[PDB]
């Protein structure tokens, strides 16, 4: 308990607590899913504002990076937005540099040593966020996932935020390599519902798609669309 | 208590709350041993059970040192009888015990040391011992600080310095200064000897002067000339006039100072 | 404990109790092992990241090439590690446009131990806990092998080994290394051994182990790192050598 | 050991036993002083040991004139014959490896005289308290194995809150001298419970005052809540002195 | 008992809006020497009493030098009134330089006043342990100032501080209203008589431990000690 | 309590931490080094001889110019830090007065660099004792000690380490002004000295020489263990 | 300076077991401590915000009370919690609008605003020396082609657009009953968004309003600039909703 | 009516209900554990003397470390914790030869004592542990002044620093006068040193050193020291 | 010195910073930069090692930097630095020891 309320403390065990109590408050998000397919990549999430007094275009969880990347996160917001106003300066910078868009690889690279940061220096606190990012280079897709810790994982499907463990547990059965964008977008839905605890509609999931055309949020006229096919 | 930007401290708190060697050798060089000095040798009995006593007069603190030294120990002759050797952080300073001649069932002691907490009941073992003697009358007296007294006025308006008493239940005779107020309490070792006295139903009094100069000044020692006139030191003061010019003589005599103050 | 809340306190005996249990984080971490060899320089590691909804990209995941001439294994905190092998490489492209030569690699090794003591004595700071193995050759000393500690020592092995069962694995080493006379087959061989004695599994696989091998050719110096075939291959002869060995008693 | 104050021991044909702890805070202590001068207690002896710093003052529960110059020491026992019930209070602070041998002889004392049961108020550190103790009762007790039935069935009547367990083992950071009370009694086969509260140092007059209600809650020694408690005459200057002119 | 967790720093209040830290500073005013300041309609004059002590030892100086015009007494600690006077110092010197003039003591006490007030509300610092007494002659008359660790001023006709002063300045106020039509003879043995009472019955005032500082309408600032108080001294009575 | 802060004061006048940071220096290996007539010695005890380390990493003995040369006892990593600054300090001195560097310049040096780290809270002071010897220009031998506090004296043999009371003890009475004749009886003389706190014979003992207008010298295990066969007929007959 | 403070829930830079901010947590309840509530509602092309006037004092000065203010010529703002703190932050936001215009050349949007004051606030949760300010900040104006808009930030850094909300003590009740009120309809002409912000407050607080007890103020498509009305125009609407 | 902890001694800058500064106190009382140092101001000169306390006969007596020349005018002496006076000893030559290159004459005492307490005052968090005495000769004449660990310094014809300073100051002030000799203030420091030292005098275990209007700064040698340990 | 435009190049932060003070404080008064400042000296006391490369988010997010891109940002990495000194040296540099 002595070793619990600082951050620059090592347990007698050799462990930082700190880090798992960031975790454990990205743990308690709301749900989002990613998969990667043959031919492009699927977001998806649940909204924060269900009610009829939200205006619709005012704030997103999706949101895109480049033309060719995109994000959703689960966690604190105000520690996300910060974090994607970053990445954007990064990218640009990278632009113009070298005079060609910033590979998916980099720029998680790039975020994730920002975020290293604010765990070895008293007085500060660490991020309270975890992200899905993708992207679509040399003609293959990306899918990339960043702790609060500063450390990244390349998946093929994942699942985070409120009761991933089970929805992991239906990835791993209703995963196949060779799937298409349809059927993915599908399978991230359907993931998605299994722990709704409510009445899935247009108005309260976002999606997001990343293929050759590049990165793009869906309209809730195609996400009401998919609701009905499935 | 922060040592560097953002660090987690914790409160004080005031209610307290193989390597055995160095346990043993730390308790041993904190020892209360009894010694007499003209033998060089220690004693194997307490001080009371060995001879016979009547009365005993305890001086704690340099202030009463000096006045028993000069109102007292002036007329007459004092022999000595033991020492006291103690170490602790704040005392390297003495403790010798005489009694007189003329009447050997008077005692007096002269500590001027400081005892801690983990060091007083040795002493009080090593003086009294396990076997009471009602028949025996004890003063103390000793010197405080005049911020230490609380009151609902300010301490910078109180005429200072002044007397205060506490007596056991055993003491018949009234003192010659107003009692303690309750709020107010006394600690170390006074206290450790009155409460002796009040367990064992022993007579005692305690006698606390409460100055603003706790150094060796001439108000603060003559504070205690009431005392003079009551029974413990009636048949003990003969020459006046003699201890006020050797009370001169010692108080033209101080150890030299630092430049802190100015 | 009153004297384990900061790097900056000694203990009545002397001692650093927060580097202390540092150097206790290593011990979560997976097995790394490094073997020297009269013709080439060995390292071996444990993969960790093992799942079926996990991606393959990079080369690898635990082992790093620094420079021309020297690469580098990490035990313990990756988001550390990744600070750590940045550092590593412009360290050693500093001293290339410094000299216009390669850089040594107990230079390199000090380079990066005075920063890693550095985090252990200034107060604010939390020191790195991560545990490192370097490989490489030079024109001053041939083939070498070193090690790195979280409070910043070093020192150079012929063979060691960080991180779980690392006690028992530098045992077994100790036991069954010859000084003088080993080759890069006799290497490999005896790392299959000690990783199948090391690792709390009861038959190995190759999808679980990487290998990597320094060398020289023709005035260059060759880092590989081996496929999943040879690997096979290698645990198939060391399974039917034991089977063998078992049946000749 | 007890000294009496004449010259021969009271019986205490088990009565009940009311202890403090010195504890963050001193609710315990202030505990014991506000029911000592509710209900009257007259003092009857000494607990005279060589473990507590001393210290001397007079009566610290004065009503007249002719009681208010009684002198008092850092350990001394109160009795009520009428309920038997006995009250120990404690005024002073612990020396150093000191506190073992203090429990061993007034568990000895406990045995020897022969008590019924012994009941110890205490109270615990605030701030380490997790997310389910933060929107809870910050309320405790604890109860020895060799309780009786009734009392363990009326507890369980009250809806009360048990002290949690850690790995299991008893731990109350803060609560100086209670985890030892409690281990020895449970080995020595003495009824003994517990009732603690969570607390910061500071003013801490209201602890006290909830302490005593959450045990009369269960000894009913008084009126049912639906003042009543007697503030001592010592409780006067709890901050210093006066103010100083020529400041404000 | 429940002061402990809000006198160990200056910039925490209690729950009865006191600030503890100031007055324990202001306490450690009453551990130097008395000194006596008064002032006439012509003159002012400072007198202190120098510490029984061996001079073979130490030298102290309670009474030192900042202007032509004004001078200062101290008790308490030596560090801060060294500090106190190399600003007031610099102050002066920095004024006369820019508009050669003499500096007005109001202005200098104010300036004071403010340089003291920050550190009793800044973290990481404690407020100044000394006293002062300030006589000084401007184109206004005399002037007698007090300063106090609380960083306030005030103005006075005649004051007392150091240890054991409540005497002294029983006897200032009873003896008040014949300041202003004396001499400075009369005047400096009115200082001495008033610092007398901060002593016991037998001792007297000798010419090993006193100090005197005058200034007025055309005398500079000036400090006599040793064998120059001796004319002072040769005309005062028993006691 | 007083030792939780480098910048506390004990009621009795203690900085305990700068006296916790020499516990550490009293638990590392021994090292003796003894002044000659023409000559000046060092040797330090080896330690836990592991089979597959190299020993060339594991040197306790460096050389800070071409005349002068250190050892130390206590932390290994704390070492190096300071021998840097040295090395780099001397050439600057070198750069800035024409004449080569003194003994007492250079100790001076690192004393001062070793307090500098204990006036904060937010720095460690280093728990390092080092044992500077050397020769000046005039070609007088000189020896030195530095403290973890900050300080340095004089000597002409001494020994810091764990078994340094023995060895001080030992060279108390075994140091005259006929032992240390020749190179020879000086190189003997070190050896005895270490032998006596040293078990397994002489193979865990690690010797270097300087001579006049010379470079730092290590000793070979062969002349090591020649010494030794020396010593020991010499004391069996 | 002083250093953090033990405990999981008395320092702004330390996380619970289950990953909570309990110092975050409690600047939500000192927008309780002044004990009023305001309404926001958005029309079809007017916003109206509706904030509570309490003066208990008779020797005060009702001119100088007021929780409605001006931040730019087109930007009206309504402020709920702690009054120096919220005062504060209007003159931060006026600040931050003076940088944006001279800066980019053209006013600052309502949401763009917003942003920058959340982005502001997020800063004060994330390190060891500032505190969060115990108020929040409700903004309306008119966009050139988008129409009205009403948009909120809390203490913790987060900001939303609505089409209707309410901050203050009985929030909850307000948020029901504008959402039964949206629900059965939501093209409003001038007229009755302001009867439908009296009649929510009215409703919800279970009082029956006086002219001198409320404060109105208004934005329009045809007139953009803020306005505050005075005690005629609102005794006027009163009377008509009676 | 309870007894409770209470603590304020382990801050530098917290006052004591008294108004007492417990650190600087502490840090005053460290300097009782240094060698014993005597310095004696007289007409025609300042003499400083003081003990080595050689612990170990290995240690080199030969060393210097006790007496340090400031400039060809000025002494100095220490006590307590030596590596704590090498920054103001630094100060002071520097502000020394800076002051003499610049107006072309030797600063008086004075100045560089005032330069030295401006340093001291700055609590490196900590106070000094070291006790100094300078002295030297100017146009006013020989003085001699007194630093302790609260940055201060006076003026004095007489002083002891070190371990054993009450019975040296007693002996000081028992003995001495105003018109008197500079040989026999040697001889009387050497008398009191003596008494004071526990151990024997020899020509090693002290060194003495004198400033005087005729020569510059001079330390005694041992041939000098061994006739006047003879002449007693 | 050598250009014109180096000393306007070095001190251009500190200068847009004065200019900003001295309008805030003519047009609401002394506290706005008070504030400012205090807060500016609190977010910019943590950060790495000065041998090591920071980010500077929230000074960046308080300066209001977040959203542009300068020639300082493009030109002459800081971070890929062709010379760096010694841990402890730069340390010491940093505290005003040297």
């Amino acid at each position: 308990r002595g070793y619990s309320f600082s951050l620059t403390t090592f347990s007698p065990s050799g462990k930082l607590v700190q880090i798992e109590y960031a975790l454990a408050a990205v743990a308690g998000g709301a749900p989002s899913v990613g998969i990667k397919a043959a031919n492009g990549v699927v977001l998806a999430t649940e909204k924060k504002q269900k009610s009829i007094l939200y205006d619709e275009r005012s704030v997103h969880k999706v949101e895109p990076i480049t033309k060719h990347i995109g994000l959703v996160y689960s966690g604190m917001g105000p520690d996300y937005r910060v974090l994607v106003h970053r990445a954007r300066k990064l990218a640009q910078q990278y632009y113009l540099v070298y005079q060609e868009p910033i590979p998916t690889a980099q720029l998680v690279q790039r975020v994730a040593s920002v975020m290293q940061e604010y765990t070895q220096s008293g007085g500060v606190r660490p991020f309270g966020v975890s992200l899905l990012i993708c992207g679509w280079n040399e003609g293959r897709p990306y899918l990339f996932q960043s702790d609060p810790s500063g450390a990244y994982f390349a998946w093929k499907a994942t699942a985070m935020g409120k009761n991933y463990v089970n929805g992991k547990t239906f990835l791993e059965k209703r995963y196949n390599e060779d799937l298409e964008l349809e059927d993915a977008i599908h399978t991230a839905i359907l993931t998605l519902k299994e722990s709704f605890e409510g009445q899935m509609t247009e108005d309260n999931i976002e999606v997001g798609i990343c293929n050759e055309a590049g990165f793009r949020r869906l309209t809730p006229t195609e996400v009401k669309d998919y609701l009905a096919a499935i | 208590a922060a040592t560097f930007f953002g660090e987690v401290v914790k409160a004080p708190c005031r209610a307290g709350t193989e390597d055995r060697e160095v346990r043993l050798q730390l308790a041993r060089k904190r020892e209360v041993r009894l010694l007499r000095r003209q033998t060089k040798t220690s004693l194997e009995v307490s001080l009371l059970e060995k001879y016979p006593c009547s009365k005993f007069i305890i001086a704690i603190g340099n202030n009463a040192v000096a006045f028993l030294s000069s109102f007292v120990m002036n007329s007459g002759v004092w022999e000595e009888v033991g020492c006291a050797k103690l170490w602790n952080e704040w005392c390297r300073a003495f403790c010798v015990f005489y009694h007189l001649k003329s009447n050997p069932s008077v005692f007096l002691c002269q500590c001027s040391c400081y005892v801690a907490e983990d060091q007083q009941y040795q002493w009080l073992e090593k003086v009294f011992g396990s076997c009471p003697r009602k028949n025996m009358q004890i003063t103390i007296l000793t010197c405080r600080h005049v911020t230490d007294y609380k009151t609902s006025e300010s301490t910078g308006s109180l005429p200072s310095p002044f007397l205060r008493a506490l007596k056991t239940q055993n003491f018949k005779d009234s003192a010659c200064c107003p009692l303690l107020e309750q709020p107010n309490i006394v600690h170390d070792l006074p206290a450790a000897v009155l409460s002796y006295c009040q367990v064992w139903k022993i007579p005692a009094i305690l006698y606390l002067c409460y100055t603003d100069v706790m150094k060796l000044d001439l108000i603060t020692v003559e504070a205690f000339k009431p005392i003079l006139s009551t029974r413990s030191l009636k048949g003990l003061v003969k020459n006046i006039p003699q201890s006020t010019e050797i009370l001169k003589k010692l108080m033209t005599t101080n150890e030299i100072q630092s430049n802190i103050y100015t | 404990r009153r004297y384990d809340s900061r790097t900056t306190i000694f203990s009545p005996e002397g001692r650093l109790y927060q580097v202390e249990y540092a150097m206790e984080a290593i011990g979560h971490a997976g097995t790394c092992l490094g073997i020297l060899a009269n013709d080439g320089v060995l390292l071996a590691a444990e993969r960790r990241n093992i799942h079926k909804l996990l991606d393959e990209v990079f080369f690898s995941e635990k082992i790093y090439k620094l420079n021309e001439d020297m690469a580098c294994s990490v035990a313990g905190i990756t988001s550390d590690a990744n600070v750590l092998t940045n550092e590593l490489r412009l360290i050693a492209q500093r001293y290339l446009l410094q000299y216009q030569e390669p850089i040594p690699c107990e230079q390199l090794v000090t380079a990066l131990c005075d920063i890693k003591q550095a985090y252990t004595q200034f107060g604010g700071k939390r020191p790195f806990g991560v545990s490192l193995l370097y490989i490489g050759w030079d024109k001053h000393y041939g083939f070498q092998l070193y090690q790195s500690d979280p409070s910043g020592n070093y020192g150079g092995w012929k063979a060691t080994c960080i991180g779980n069962n690392s006690a028992a694995a530098v045992s077994m080493l100790k036991q069954d290394y010859k000084e003088g006379e080993m080759t890069l087959k006799s290497a490999l061989a005896l790392a299959i051994k000690v990783l199948n004695k090391t690792m709390d599994v009861s038959k190995l696989s190759a999808e679980k182990v990487e290998i990597a091998t320094l060398t020289r050719e023709n005035g260059k110096t060759v880092i590989r790192v081996l496929k999943q075939k040879e690997v096979e291959q290698l645990i198939k002869k060391h399974e039917e050598e034991e089977a063998k060995a078992e049946r000749e008693k | 050991m007890f000294v009496p104050c004449g010259e021969s021991a009271p019986d205490l044909a088990g009565f009940t036993l009311l202890m403090p702890a010195v504890s963050v805070g001193n609710v315990g202590q202030l505990a014991m002083d506000l029911i000592i001068s509710t209900l009257n207690m007259s003092k009857i002896g000494y607990f005279y040991t060589d473990c507590l710093v001393p210290m001397v003052g007079n009566n610290p529960y004065a009503t007249t004139e002719g009681n208010s110059t009684e002198l008092s020491i850092n350990a001394e026992v109160y009795s009520l014959p009428s309920r038997k019930l006995v009250a120990l209070q404690l005024r002073s602070i612990f020396i150093k490896y000191k506190s073992k041998p203090f429990c061993e002889k007034l568990l000895s004392w406990v045995k020897s005289s022969g008590c019924a049961r012994v009941i110890v108020l205490s109270s615990s550190h605030s701030y380490q308290r997790n997310d389910l103790q933060l929107r809870s009762t910050p309320f405790r007790y604890l109860l020895t194995p060799s309780m009786q039935k009734s009392v363990q069935n009326k507890i369980k009547s009250l809806n009360w809150e048990e002290m949690e367990k850690s790995r299991f083992c008893i731990r109350i950071p803060g609560g100086g001298i209670t985890k030892t009370l409690y281990d020895e009694s449970c080995s020595k086969e003495i009824q003994m419970a517990v009732l603690l509260k969570f607390v910061s140092e500071g003013d801490n007059i209201p602890d006290a005052l909830g302490l005593v209600e959450y045990l009369n809650e269960w000894l009913q020694i008084l009126k049912p809540l639906s003042s009543r408690w007697k503030i001592p005459s010592s409780w006067r200057l709890l901050f210093g002195s006066g103010l100083p002119p020529a400041l404000f | 008992m429940f002061r402990n967790q809000y006198d160990n720093d200056v910039t925490v209040w209690s729950p009865q809006g006191r600030i503890h830290q100031i007055e324990y500073a202001m306490e450690a005013v009453k551990q130097g020497s008395a000194t006596v300041g008064l002032k006439s309609k012509t003159h002012a004059v400072l007198v202190a009493l120098k510490r029984a002590q061996s001079e073979l030892a130490a030298h102290q100086k309670k009474i030192l030098h900042v202007d032509n015009h004004i001078g200062i007494s101290i008790a308490g600690l030596t560090a801060d009134a060294r500090l106190l006077c190399n600003f007031m110092r610099q102050e002066c010197l920095d004024s006369r330089f820019v508009f050669d003039r003499p500096l007005p003591v109001s202005r200098l006490v104010s300036l004071i006043g403010s340089k003291t007030q920050i550190p009793t509300q800044r973290y990481g610092r404690r407020p100044y342990g000394v006293g002062l007494l300030i006589a000084g002659y401007d184109d206004m008359g005399p002037h007698i100032f007090q300063t106090c660790p609380s960083a306030n001023y005030f103005d006075c006709r005649a004051m007392s501080i150091g240890a054991r002063s409540q005497s002294a300045r029983t006897y200032l106020e009873r003896h008040m209203s014949e300041f202003m039509e004396c001499n400075l003879n009369e005047l400096v043995k009115h200082g001495l008589r008033a610092l007398r009472e901060t002593l016991p019955a037998e001792q007297d005032l000798t010419t090993k431990n006193v100090s005197i500082g005058i200034v007025g309408k055309d005398l500079e600032f000036t400090i006599y000690d040793d064998d120059d108080v001796s004319p002072f001294l040769e005309g005062l009575e028993e006691r | 309590s007083y030792d939780r802060a480098i910048t506390v004061f004990s009621p009795d006048g203690h900085l305990f931490q700068v006296e916790y940071a020499q516990e550490a220096v009293k638990k590392g290996s021994t090292a003796v080094g003894v002044r000659g007539r023409d000559i000046v010695v060092l040797g330090v005890e080896k330690k836990s001889v592991a089979k597959l380390q190299d020993e060339r990493t594991v040197r306790k003995i460096c050389a800070l110019d071409d005349n002068v040369c250190m050892a130390f006892a206590g932390l290994t990593a704390d070492a190096r830090i300071v021998i840097n600054r040295a090395r780099v300090e001397c050439q600057s001195h070198r750069l800035t007065v024409e004449d080569p560097v003194t003994v007492e310049y250079i100790t001076r040096y690192i004393a001062s660099l070793k307090q500098r780290y204990t006036q904060s809270n937010g720095r460690r002071p280093f728990g390092i004792s080092a044992l500077i010897v050397g020769f000046d220009f005039d070609g007088t031998p000189r020896l030195y000690q530095t403290d973890p506090s900050g300080t340095y004296h004089a000597w002409k043999a001494n020994a810091i380490g764990r078994g340094a009371k023995s060895v001080r003890e030992f060279l108390e009475k075994n140091y005259t002004d006929e032992a240390i004749e020749t190179d020879d009886l000086t190189i003997k003389l070190v050896i005895k000295a270490l032998l006596e706190v040293v078990q397994s014979g002489g193979k865990n003992i690690e010797l270097a020489v300087m001579r006049r207008d010379q470079s730092l010298k290590i000793l070979n295990p062969e002349e090591i263990e020649k010494y030794v066969a020396e010593i020991e007929k010499e004391k069996e007959e | 300076s002083r250093g953090s403070s033990a405990g999981f829930d008395r320092h702004i830079t330390i996380f619970s077991p289950e990953g909570r901010l309990y110092q975050v947590e409690y600047a939500f309840k000192a927008i309780n401590q002044g004990g009023l509530t305001s309404v926001a509602v958005r029309g079809k092309d007017c916003a109206v915000i509706v904030t509570q006037k309490k003066v208990p004092d008779k020797l005060l000065d009702s001119s100088t009370v007021t929780h409605l203010f001006k931040i730019t010529e087109n930007i009206g703002c309504v402020m709920t919690g702690m009054t120096a703190d919220s005062r504060s932050q209007v003159q931060r936001a006026r600040y931050e609008a003076a940088n944006w215009k001279y800066k980019y050349g053209y006013e600052i949007p309502v949401d763009m605003l917003c942003k920058r004051i959340a982005d502001i606030s997020q800063v004060y949760t994330q390190n060891a020396e500032m505190r969060p300010l115990g108020c929040c900040m409700i903004l309306i104006g008119i966009d050139e082609e988008q129409g009205p808009q009403v948009y909120k930030c809390d203490p913790a850094g987060y900001y939303c657009g609505f089409k209707a909300t309410a901050a203050g003590v009985k929030q909850t009740e307000s948020t029901s009953f504008l959402e039964k009120k949206v629900k059965k309809k939501f093209d409003w002409t001038f007229e009755q968004t302001v009867e439908t912000a009296i009649t929510c407050l009215s409703t919800v607080l279970s009082i029956d309003f006086k002219p001198s007890e409320i404060e109105v103020g208004v934005v329009t498509v045809e007139n953009p600039k803020f306005r505050i009305l005075t005690e005629a125009e609102i005794d006027a609407h009163l009377v008509a909703l009676a | 009516m309870f007894l409770t902890r209470s603590e304020y001694d382990r801050g530098v800058n917290t006052f004591s209900p008294e108004g007492r500064l417990f650190q600087v106190e502490y840090a005053i009382e460290a300097i009782k554990l240094g060698s014993t140092a005597i310095g004696i101001q007289t007409s025609e000169g300042v003499c400083l003397a003081v003990e080595k306390r050689i612990t170990s006969p290995l240690m080199e007596p030969s060393s210097i470390e006790k007496i340090v020349e400031i400039d060809a005018h000025i002494g100095c002496a220490m006590s307590g914790l030596i590596a704590d006076a090498k920054t103001l000893i630094d100060k002071a030559r520097v502000e020394t030869q800076n002051h003499w290159f610049t107006y072309n004459e030797t600063m008086t005492v004075e100045s560089v004592t005032q330069a030295v307490s401006n340093l001291a005052l700055q609590f490196m968090s900590r106070p000094f542990g070291v006790a100094l005495l300078f002295g030297g000769v100017d146009e006013k004449g020989p003085q001699l002044f007194h630093m302790d660990p609260s940055g201060t310094f006076v003026q004095c014809d007489a002083r002891a620093i070190g371990s054993a300073s009450e019975g040296a100051q007693s002996s000081l002030q028992e003995v001495y006068h105003k018109s008197m000799t500079l040989k026999e203030a040697i001889k009387s420091s050497l008398i009191i040193l003596k008494q004071v030292m526990e151990e024997k005098l020899n020509a090693t275990n002290i060194e003495l050193a004198t400033v005087q209007p005729g020569q510059n700064f001079h330390m005694f040698t041992k041939e000098e020291l061994e006739e006047v340990i003879k002449d007693i | 010195p050598s250009h014109p435009l180096e000393l306007s190049e070095k001190n251009f932060q500190l200068n847009q910073d004065k200019m900003n003070f001295s309008t805030l404080r003519n047009i609401q008064g002394l506290f706005a930069p008070l504030k400012l400042q205090m807060e500016f000296k609190a977010v910019q006391q943590v950060q790495r090692l000065p041998f090591l490369s920071s980010s500077n988010l929230s000074l960046d997010v308080l300066r209001g930097n977040d959203e542009t891109i300068g020639f300082e940002d493009i030109l002459n990495d800081p971070s890929q630095s062709e010379v760096m000194g010694e841990p402890h040296l730069m340390v010491e540099y940093k505290l005003g020891l040297l």
